[PDB]
């Protein structure tokens, strides 16, 4: 509830940046899994799907 | 991108090869000029500027700032050497050796010369003298090897010149510095730890000759030394390493 | 007075507001993206 | 005379703790020890050191990298103490096979293990550049050592994240054995031709040799103008003393042209970094653009035939 | 053209050999008895590696080689087209790079200052000696020498690696690379730490020695120190070269397996040997 | 119990970022060490489930 | 009263309490979703 | 017994974090080992179970 | 020095009595995980 | 036997210290060396008296 | 009362105490341990 | 007869540990020196003596 | 009493007599191991 | 004779922890030796002559 108070333990300037890079890192990963696996890889689904496009 | 090749046969790796030549070339020329920011412009041998000065010009100029409220530094100066120097050419032409016009150890000149630095002591971090005497440190204490304290003091002749009774420190860096000699002559004289070999017998200095130690450059102060007085003092030695050197055994 | 940042109890209050705000939009639109690639290819 | 190749006489006074300039206090231990044996050669304490969230975090992840390839070589040894530590040199934790792509779904004993360490290890080594650039931010300084250790990062990135991503397969990444790690690198030039023929990778030898030879003519510069203030470097780059005029003189004479006592450190730290930066780039374009250095250099004029 | 500063260190001594007779300078160089050697060494080395190229077919100077002479001729003086030019090229090879020394000797003792820099280059000398000449006199031939082209020079390298399997399981090659590869970590971390000091944050004061001491503490826990620092990167570079140089000559005169077979020592220990 | 003087021993920054720090390498983990398996590699198994999906 | 940290025990008693519903929801979060995944693979 | 005396001699901090960076990676090696052995890899062996879960 | 860690007699009691409810709470968990894993597959 | 005066001598948290470590090393060998030999195996062991547990 | 330590005679005689029943119980739980490993399979 | 003295010459820390050490160190070459040995290493030993245990 | 290592007369008798208990004891039980090992497989 | 003037010159302390060391080694190696040796392994032999101990 009164979760404000993480802002009086750590410092909000270092929190951000910290949580947009990690962010960042965290959906580039997630998207180049996806583009690994040829079952979510969507430029080749795409391809496939409209017979080349 | 493997077979596919710019401008026929150009490729990738061909254009990666020649821009790091390209790179390499501006690196090195930014290197050699960064390097030029002490003893430029290039002077002749009668203390004039030089005729030629080099295909590199030289760079912008860059300040430093000191702490300890010691002003600012900005190189290149173009500013000539600050001191005097007792020589005299030995040819009308150039490249041939000045000959010395008095006693090369007491002018300063050669393997003896110094450099005209600030007369004020380098200091450490916290503002205070970095170069001091251990009677001044007070919480320095001999860790490990043999303590020179007491021993005498062996000329490059064989001839004892007097003792060490003193230390002097760097604070900072925890080393020994000088050692201080009382001289059979009847005054006091560093003698840079750089230059003295420490036995069991006595502490050999190698460069200088008895008649030598007579003459070794004062400090103002016993518990301060300049920067000025450092070089002179490291000058001297360093000099004595050529006009001592017939002096020793055979 | 409890701070290890130099903030105030209030302070606290108004970026965490914000910060909630900047949370909520970034989790919803995440939300409505992850609908639509179920819908799309769904992966459970 | 006196070489200035190890100590006469140490001597120590109250433990140095540090500069206050920034630095968090609290997260710099306090505890010092004076050994005498490294007082001979260097200094001799063993000061505090500063232990803060990034060099935590960089710990942990790679203690944790560390264990992993461990109990892996436990696992391989068929939990034998004995082949364990017989094969400590000679065992490896492998990449996936090439038949796994760059997928993530390959057995936990066949890659997968090698996947989670190698992801650990990316971010321990990441962490701590991270801590390399903060204490000197910390301190007030410039970031040099940063941008130093963020180009041995690259050739290490182009090893194993950068390369077999472009090739398409964590296969082609290195093991992490210490006699598997040097039969990769015998691999690798033997698959892609001959290495030596790769003129990356001669540039990348250039400034290895050129480093390792700067660092001898530096080291035995500035042991040379010791007799002089001469190490004391900083305070000869703003106030020139003699050290630095001999120093430059010495140089000058013998191939014609010196450097200064600020930019020599320059020449030796472009050419320590050059060494993995041209290295880097010469192993990424090792099978992405050039199959066979060998037949490349008959092509471009520098092999014969 | 003299340097600001250096018309006072420009004074009659230091020589070893003729005395005030090559007591002057060229230019920035100075020339000494052993410049004269050296020159002299210098400019027959490269004219007979021109003229050997022009008995080739290429002038490139990427594939120009200068090759040794046949095992046959054992440790014999070649025929000037079989392997001589190489001999002649190796023997002025030597005698520049010692006087180059002998020169560097010179100089030193006219700054009087310490001689670490020729003993430095003579620790390299050895290595190329070990290279051209230990290692073919135990070998019984000249032509196990290296041939000299920028390329070719290379295709020696690799045949000679190749000769004992994969030269890494060399214990002393292993050596040898890591002290490499740590002197030029050490180059790094010393060039970056004296530059961040010189060169700080913008605005700020010059950094300390102090400084510089506390980041590496800070960092690793310990800081060898200013002095220290120079020791460890000379010390680090001269035994890279003594333990390559030990590296190559044990390589055929008292080893001649694939190296890898050498830890068979440690694999065929009797308690784990069979395991 | 009263566990709370836990916070008085130790420092909560440094409890945080530990704490943090042990369960995303934790999470990491686990999912790689799933999708190791092709038993529970979701993506795979949603790719035969729907007939590539 | 002993502070290694600084805190005085009511500022502890707060931390705690906060502490503990953020574990409280993290846990609560993680059964659910070991719930929907037993149903839907199970793996004992 | 009356082994809280112990915390007079040993330091909380040092004691606490030690068994538990211990106690973790004991319970990590634990696991792996026995999913390396195929008797008790339990993903495999609900596989197995299941029919392909 | 009787206290090498800066805790008195009393506040050892404490720290004692709880870390021995977390050790307790924690080996109890254990034995429960143990048997019921013996039950599904036993190794001895 | 009034052996308590080895405390004067020894630091405690020293010794037990590395009885800790000494103690929890040896039990480590003893285990994995059990488990190198397929006489006293016990995962494998009992894989065999269950017909595969 | 000579003591590298510093400890006193009587916490070395506690600590003495303390540390017995604690080796006591590893050594019984040991022999406990032994006699059921050799009851299911002997090793000599 | 009177070798108490040595007590006075050699500190008891250092004697203790160093034979401590070197006691441990010589009883695990001896048992692996017996184990190295197939006649007697007792557990394959005792896997021959009661068929397979 | 000049001795090295700072104990005086008193402390090197009783420590001696320890010493010897502890080694008597741990020869015995050698011994009788060594003849329980002797009498299972004899090796001289 | 007087040999106890040694005493006066040479530490006890290191000359006799140097003795027993080398002491050591060479006993060690000495045994090693034997049990290298076929011939005076005392190991098989003792398995040679009871027909497998
Ligand atoms: C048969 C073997 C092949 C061969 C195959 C390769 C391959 C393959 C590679 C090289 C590479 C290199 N080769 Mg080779 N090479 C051969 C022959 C040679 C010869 C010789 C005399 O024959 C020489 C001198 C060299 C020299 C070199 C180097 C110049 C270069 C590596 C540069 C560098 O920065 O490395 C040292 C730096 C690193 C390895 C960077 C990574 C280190 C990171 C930063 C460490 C961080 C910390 C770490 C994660 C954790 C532990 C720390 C904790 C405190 C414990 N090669 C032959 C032809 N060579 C590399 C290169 O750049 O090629 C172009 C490379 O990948
Ligand atoms: C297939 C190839 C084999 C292999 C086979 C060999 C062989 C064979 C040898 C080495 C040697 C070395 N290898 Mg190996 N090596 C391999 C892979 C590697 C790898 C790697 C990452 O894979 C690395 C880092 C190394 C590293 C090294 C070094 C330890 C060493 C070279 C340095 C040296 O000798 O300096 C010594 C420096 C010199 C000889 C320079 C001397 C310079 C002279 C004094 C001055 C010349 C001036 C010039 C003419 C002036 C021009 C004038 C201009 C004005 C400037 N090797 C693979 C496995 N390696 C060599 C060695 O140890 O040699 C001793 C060697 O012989
Ligand atoms: C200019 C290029 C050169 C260079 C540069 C360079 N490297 C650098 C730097 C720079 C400028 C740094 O600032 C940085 C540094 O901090 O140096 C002191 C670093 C450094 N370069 C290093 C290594 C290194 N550099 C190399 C190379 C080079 N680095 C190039 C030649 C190499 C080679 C040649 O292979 C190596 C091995 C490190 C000393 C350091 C980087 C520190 C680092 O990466 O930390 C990450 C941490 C880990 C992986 C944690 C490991 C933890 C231990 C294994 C824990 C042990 C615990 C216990 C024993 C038990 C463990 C198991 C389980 C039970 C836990
Ligand atoms: C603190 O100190 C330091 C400096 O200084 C302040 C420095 O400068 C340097 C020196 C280092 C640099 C300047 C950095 C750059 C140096 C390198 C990258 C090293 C590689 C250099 C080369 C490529 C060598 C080329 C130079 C040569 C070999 C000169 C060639 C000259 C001749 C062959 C002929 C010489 C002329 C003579 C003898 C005339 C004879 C006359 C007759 C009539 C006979 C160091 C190490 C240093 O640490
Ligand atoms: C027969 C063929 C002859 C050549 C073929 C040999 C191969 C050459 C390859 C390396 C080049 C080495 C040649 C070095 C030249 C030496 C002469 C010299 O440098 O002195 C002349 C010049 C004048 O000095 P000065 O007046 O003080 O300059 C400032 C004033 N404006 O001083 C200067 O120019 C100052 C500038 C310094 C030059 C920087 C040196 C760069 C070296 C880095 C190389 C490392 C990478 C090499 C890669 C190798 C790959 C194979
Ligand atoms: C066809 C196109 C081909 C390309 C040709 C064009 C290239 C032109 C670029 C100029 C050439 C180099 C000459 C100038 C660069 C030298 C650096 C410099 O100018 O001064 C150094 C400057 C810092 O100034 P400083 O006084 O030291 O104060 C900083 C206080 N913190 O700044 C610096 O210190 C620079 C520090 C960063 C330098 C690199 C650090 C490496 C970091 C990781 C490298 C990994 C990336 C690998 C890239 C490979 C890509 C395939
Ligand atoms: C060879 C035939 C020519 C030499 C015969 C005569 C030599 C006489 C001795 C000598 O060299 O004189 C020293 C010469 C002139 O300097 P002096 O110092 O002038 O007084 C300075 C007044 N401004 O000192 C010098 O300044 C010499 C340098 C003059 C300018 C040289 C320009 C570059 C030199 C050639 C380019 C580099 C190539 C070198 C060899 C390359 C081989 C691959
Ligand atoms: C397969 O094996 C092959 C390896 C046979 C060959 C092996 C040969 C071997 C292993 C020879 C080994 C000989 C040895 C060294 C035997 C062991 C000697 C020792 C040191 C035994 C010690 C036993 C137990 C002690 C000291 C008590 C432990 C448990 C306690 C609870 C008391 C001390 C610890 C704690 C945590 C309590 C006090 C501390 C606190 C903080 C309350
Ligand atoms: C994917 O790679 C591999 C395959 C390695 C294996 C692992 C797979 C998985 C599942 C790994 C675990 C992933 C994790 C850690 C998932 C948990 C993710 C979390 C915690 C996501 C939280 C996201 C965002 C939060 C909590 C808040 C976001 C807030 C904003 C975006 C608003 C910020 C902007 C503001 C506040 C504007 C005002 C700014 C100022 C300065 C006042
Ligand atoms: C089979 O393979 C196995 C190998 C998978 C791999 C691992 C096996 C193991 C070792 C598994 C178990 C690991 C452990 C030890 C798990 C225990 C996990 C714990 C302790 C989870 C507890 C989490 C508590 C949290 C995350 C606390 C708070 C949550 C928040 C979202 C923060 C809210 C707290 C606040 C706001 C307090 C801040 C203070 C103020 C004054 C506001
Ligand atoms: C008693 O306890 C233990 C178990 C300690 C016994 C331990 C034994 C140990 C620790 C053995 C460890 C041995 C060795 C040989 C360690 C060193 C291995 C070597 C030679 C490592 C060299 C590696 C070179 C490179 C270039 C490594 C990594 C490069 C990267 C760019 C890492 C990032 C790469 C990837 C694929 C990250 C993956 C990310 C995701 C999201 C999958
Ligand atoms: C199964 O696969 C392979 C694994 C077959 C076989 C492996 C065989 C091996 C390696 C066998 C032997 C393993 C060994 C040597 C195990 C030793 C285990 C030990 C030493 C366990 C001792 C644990 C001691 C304690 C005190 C444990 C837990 C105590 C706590 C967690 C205290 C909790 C209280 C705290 C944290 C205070 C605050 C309260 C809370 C609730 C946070
Ligand atoms: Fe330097």
């Amino acid at each position: 509830s009164k979760f404000y108070k993480i802002w009086l333990i750590f410092d909000p300037r270092r929190v951000f940046v910290a949580q947009g890079v990690f962010l960042f890192l965290l959906a580039v990963m997630i998207h180049l899994m996806l583009l690994s696996n040829p079952g979510f890889n969507w430029l080749d689904i795409s391809g496939v799907k409209y017979e080349r496009v | 991108m493997v077979g596919v090749n710019f401008f026929g046969d150009f490729d990738l790796a061909s254009l990666a090869i020649w821009s790091f030549w390209l790179f390499f070339a501006l690196l090195v020329y930014y290197l050699q000029t960064e390097n030029m920011r002490e003893g430029y412009p290039l002077e002749n041998e009668d203390g004039g500027p030089a005729v030629n000065q080099g295909p590199f010009p030289l760079p912008s100029q860059k300040t430093f700032k000191l702490p300890h409220g010691r002003g600012e530094v900005t190189v290149p100066d173009y500013k000539k050497e600050a001191r005097d120097v007792a020589l005299a050419r030995t040819a009308v032409n150039d490249g041939f050796p000045h000959a010395p016009t008095g006693n090369p150890m007491l002018d300063g000149v050669g393997p003896a010369s110094w450099a005209p630095r600030r007369d004020i002591p380098e200091l450490d971090g916290h503002g205070h003298a970095k170069v001091v005497p251990m009677s001044v440190a007070s919480a320095f204490f001999v860790s490990a090897g043999r303590d020179p304290r007491g021993l005498p003091v062996i000329a490059n002749d064989m001839k004892t010149v007097g003792t060490v009774t003193e230390m002097w420190v760097d604070v900072a860096e925890h080393m020994v510095r000088y050692l201080e000699v009382d001289l059979a002559s009847g005054g006091k004289c560093l003698v840079p730890m750089t230059m003295a070999i420490i036995k069991k017998h006595a502490v050999v200095v190698q460069s200088i000759s008895s008649a030598a130690f007579a003459s070794v450059p004062q400090t103002k102060s016993m518990t301060e030394i300049s920067m000025l007085e450092e070089e002179k003092i490291c000058a001297y030695f360093a000099g004595g390493t050529m006009y001592c050197a017939d002096a020793k055994p055979k | 007075d409890l701070s290890f940042t130099g903030l105030t109890d209030q302070q606290a209050q108004e970026l965490h507001s914000v910060y909630l705000q900047g949370m909520w939009l970034f989790i919803s639109v995440a939300i409505v993206a992850h609908l639509a690639v179920f819908i799309w290819r769904p992966w459970l | 005379e006196y070489q200035n190749i190890f100590t006469q006489v140490q001597v120590a006074g109250k433990p140095e703790l540090g500069m206050v300039e920034g630095v968090n206090l609290e997260n710099r231990t306090t505890g010092t020890t004076n050994w005498p044996i490294l007082g001979w050669f260097g200094n001799a304490q063993l000061g505090p050191i500063y232990l803060g969230t990034l060099g935590t975090m960089s710990l942990i992840f790679g203690a944790f990298w560390f264990f992993l390839v461990g109990v892996s070589f436990i696992i391989q040894a068929d939990y034998s103490p004995a082949l364990f530590l017989r094969e400590l040199f000679r065992a490896g934790l492998f990449p996936p096979a090439p038949e796994y792509g760059l997928s993530l779904s390959a057995p936990l004993m066949e890659g997968g293990l090698w996947l989670i360490a190698s992801f650990f290890l990316m971010l321990s080594v990441l962490l701590w550049w991270a801590r390399t650039y903060k204490r000197a931010a910390d301190l007030g300084m410039g970031k040099h050592t940063a941008w130093a250790f963020a180009g041995a990062l690259w050739l290490m990135f182009v090893l194993s994240f950068f390369r077999p991503i472009l090739m398409g397969s964590w296969s082609e990444a290195v093991p992490y054995g210490i006699f598997p790690h040097l039969d990769w690198t015998n691999n690798f030039s033997l698959t892609h031709g001959n290495l030596f023929y790769n003129p990356f990778h001669g540039l990348s030898i250039a400034f290895l040799y050129g480093s390792t030879m700067l660092f001898a003519m530096h080291g035995a510069t500035i042991l040379a103008v010791s007799r002089l203030g001469g190490e004391r470097e900083l305070e000869q780059i703003v106030d020139r003393g003699t050290a630095a005029e001999r120093a430059a003189l010495f140089w000058r004479w013998t191939m014609g042209f010196n450097a200064t006592m600020e930019g020599i450190h320059r020449w030796g730290w472009w050419f320590a970094v050059l060494t993995p930066v041209t290295g880097g780039i010469g192993i990424l374009l090792s099978g992405t653009v050039v199959e066979d250095w060998s037949v490349w250099a008959q092509v471009h004029g520098y092999k014969a035939l | 053209a003299l340097l600001s500063f250096e018309r006072k260190y420009r004074v009659p001594g230091g020589t070893l050999i003729g005395g005030n007779l090559f007591d002057f300078w060229v230019g920035p160089f100075y020339v000494g008895f052993f410049g004269v050697t050296s020159v002299f060494f210098a400019a027959l080395g490269t004219l007979m590696i021109l003229w050997g190229a022009s008995l080739g077919d290429t002038w490139n100077p990427l594939l120009i080689s200068i090759n040794p002479p046949p095992l046959e001729y054992g440790l014999g003086a070649a025929p000037l087209r079989e392997g001589g030019i190489w001999q002649v090229v190796t023997l002025c090879a030597i005698g520049a790079f010692v006087s180059w020394a002998m020169r560097e000797v010179e100089i030193c003792r006219k700054l009087g200052i310490g001689l670490h820099i020729p003993f430095a280059f003579s620790f390299a000398i050895f290595a190329y000696i070990t290279l051209v000449v230990i290692r073919p006199a135990l070998m019984g031939a000249w032509g196990h020498g290296f041939q000299y082209g920028v390329f070719t020079h290379l295709e020696w390298v690799n045949n000679v690696g190749y000769q004992y399997g994969n030269f890494h399981y060399n214990p002393l090659h292993m050596l040898g690379i890591s002290l490499f590869f740590t002197t030029t970590l050490a180059l790094g971390l010393h060039g970056a730490l004296i530059l961040s000091a010189a060169n700080p944050e913008t605005g700020k004061e010059m950094r300390t020695p102090d400084h510089e001491d506390t980041f590496f503490r800070d960092l690793v826990g310990y800081s060898v120190g200013t002095l220290g620092i120079h020791r460890l990167g000379l010390l680090l570079a001269l035994n890279a070269a003594f333990w390559s140089a030990m590296c190559i000559l044990a390589s055929g005169t008292v080893w001649f397996d694939q190296w890898v077979f050498w830890w068979d020592w440690w694999y065929n220990l009797p308690f784990w040997a069979d395991l």
